[PDB]
């Protein structure tokens, strides 16, 4: 539940916010992407696994973790995306095509939103283009990511928090530095004022030879998390790994339907064939010949055009679509 | 003041991997450092920051931190390794004491 | 070559005082705090002073030493000094000079340097 600098806040320019962008992946035939920020996400303040509410960073100088539920939460490239799945660090939602990729929290009126770029684009499989998966069409093997939450496509380590500075915790009067904790909490203050000098104060407590505020630093002993080695956070000088964590999510094989595409009318005339071709979508035919030289050819082809081959003794093959292959021999 | 607790001491055979540990309350949430020493040459740091070591220091030596203890791994124990060996804190807190653990010989 | 050597020590009766020079040599002595530290007999290593740098404007002290030793350097002849005033018989030890390194963030320090030591001791 840390903060990362996100290049593209709610209104234009880069901040630091608890729902920064720091990967995206879309490799998955579905087109569902896979998505890395810094919240906690099905879980409560305590880390309790609980679908209905998350936790994340707070806008305040204790910088406690703050939580909220999930029906607040949208995600969005070119129109709104659709929530596939959420465990801590990472989403799963399937996008509309778009250049970019857009997180945003809706605490009412408080709608902080995250951009980054990434160009996704709608992708499909097979040899036929088409915009939706069909009814009917032949079974062939895909790989999607499995909406089940509790698979791991790899592990991602994480590491002590590192240094959280604030000049909340400090405070100025008279030409003079003062450290304010906040009650009860022992907060681990530095300064160089001339001779560097180190201490913790629990309390409000006064510095001698200091007059600038930017001479001294104050931030808590908070080891009470871990923070993943994200490039945006000053870290730990005992940056040992610390923790590994799943990749939920995995890239699991499946099968997929894909169209059939139209049935092509062979005209043959000497020692050669006319295929007649429909295809309303980007249809790939391929062919090549069975002797010495293979001579393949590929074409992507949309509407209805004819195409001219010539087949010899040996032979010839050709595949249009996803259909299975064709072989000839002329006489 | 934390009170930093090692056992008087370890017997290891040369070959396997030994462990000396310190003792203390919190101790996880500091910086411990292990200094070697044979009496009466002065002692020598060997472990700093809980994970790494100086310049020279053999790859058998390792550091660990972690709640309530710490420990000192020496894989491989020669008869060169037989030494007194103090963990160490720096109590800021209470008034930048310097605080040695008890120390263990191996 | 980075070397410290201490000097001074011998024998010294209760309630009399000494002066423990320490040179260095090798480094800037003005870019590093010092330290003294103190080894009885039999037992542990024991942490007495530290002297800041590069004025060592703040001097820390363990609690049964405050008001007795005093920590003074000079940066010129790169040398560091400890003064002990009412000695007493459980002084006597070795006292090793000591350079410090601190690491800022966190606010660690440990010490890197040390030299061959120098022993007082405390009887009647």
């Amino acid at each position: 539940p840390y903060l990362g600098f996100c290049p593209y806040c709610r209104h234009s320019a880069p901040c630091f916010s608890p729902i920064k962008i720091e990967n995206v992946w879309d490799e998955s035939d579905d087109g569902s992407i896979r998505i890395q920020v810094s919240a906690q996400f099905g879980y409560n303040q305590a880390g309790t696994a609980d679908v209905t509410k998350f936790r994340y960073m707070s806008f305040d100088h204790d910088h406690d973790i703050k939580e909220d539920s999930m029906d607040k939460i949208a995600i969005s490239t070119s129109g709104p995306c659709r929530r596939l799945g959420h465990k801590g660090y990472f989403l799963l939602a399937q996008c509309p095509p778009g250049d970019s990729v857009t997180v945003s929290i809706t605490s009412g009126a408080s709608e902080n939103s995250c951009t980054v770029e990434k160009k996704i684009r709608r992708k499909f499989v097979g040899r036929e283009e088409y915009l939706f998966p069909p009814v009917h069409g032949k079974l062939v093997k895909c790989h999607v990511y499995d909406h089940l939450k509790e698979t791991s496509a790899g592990y991602i380590t994480m590491h002590r928090p590192g240094p959280h500075a604030y000049k909340s915790y400090l405070e100025e009067a008279s030409g003079e530095v003062y450290i304010k904790p906040p009650s009860g909490k022992n907060v681990t203050y530095e300064c160089k004022c001339g001779d560097y000098s180190t201490g913790i104060v629990s309390t409000r407590t006064k510095m001698n030879g200091c007059t600038k505020a930017k001479q001294c630093i104050a931030y808590k002993s908070d080891q009470t998390k871990w923070v993943f080695n994200s490039p945006d956070l000053i870290r730990h000088t005992d940056h040992s790994v610390q923790g590994k964590l799943h990749i939920p999510f995995r890239l699991t094989p499946t099968v997929c339907p894909v169209p059939l595409a139209h049935t092509p009318t062979v005209t043959k005339w000497f020692k050669g064939i006319t295929l007649h071709l429909t295809a309303t979508r980007p249809t790939l035919l391929t062919t090549r010949k069975l002797g010495l030289r293979a001579d393949a050819t590929a074409e992507w082809i949309t509407g209805t055009t004819s195409r001219n081959f010539s087949v010899g003794r040996e032979g010839l093959e050709y595949v249009w679509g996803n259909h299975e292959p064709v072989r000839v021999w002329a006489q | 003041s934390y009170e930093l607790t090692q056992p008087p001491s370890v017997s290891a055979s040369p070959g396997q991997t030994a462990r000396i540990t310190c003792g203390g309350i919190n101790i996880g949430s500091e910086l411990v450092h292990w200094y070697q020493q044979k009496p009466p040459q002065a002692p020598v740091l060997v472990i700093y920051a809980n994970g790494e070591r100086p310049s020279g220091i053999p790859e058998r030596f390792s550091g660990s931190n972690s709640g309530n203890t710490a420990t000192l791994t020496i894989s491989g124990v020669e008869a060169g390794d037989e030494a007194d060996y103090y963990c160490q804190l720096w109590d800021i807190s209470s008034d930048h004491n310097y605080i040695f653990g008890d120390g263990t010989r191996l | 070559e980075v070397q410290l050597v201490e000097s001074g020590g011998g024998l010294v009766q209760p309630g009399g005082s000494l002066r423990l020079s320490c040179v260095a040599s090798g480094f800037t002595f003005s870019d590093y705090r010092m330290a003294w530290v103190r080894q009885a007999t039999g037992k542990g290593l024991e942490w007495v002073s530290t002297i800041s740098q590069p004025s060592g404007t703040n001097t820390y002290y363990l609690d049964p030493v405050k008001g007795r030793f005093t920590v003074s350097r000079d940066n010129a002849k790169n040398t560091l000094y400890l003064q002990m005033h009412s000695l007493r018989a459980e002084d006597t030890a070795v006292y090793y000079c000591a350079r410090v390194v601190t690491e800022s963030r966190p606010p660690a320090a440990w010490f890197d340097v040390w030299g061959p030591g120098v022993l007082v001791t405390v009887s009647s």
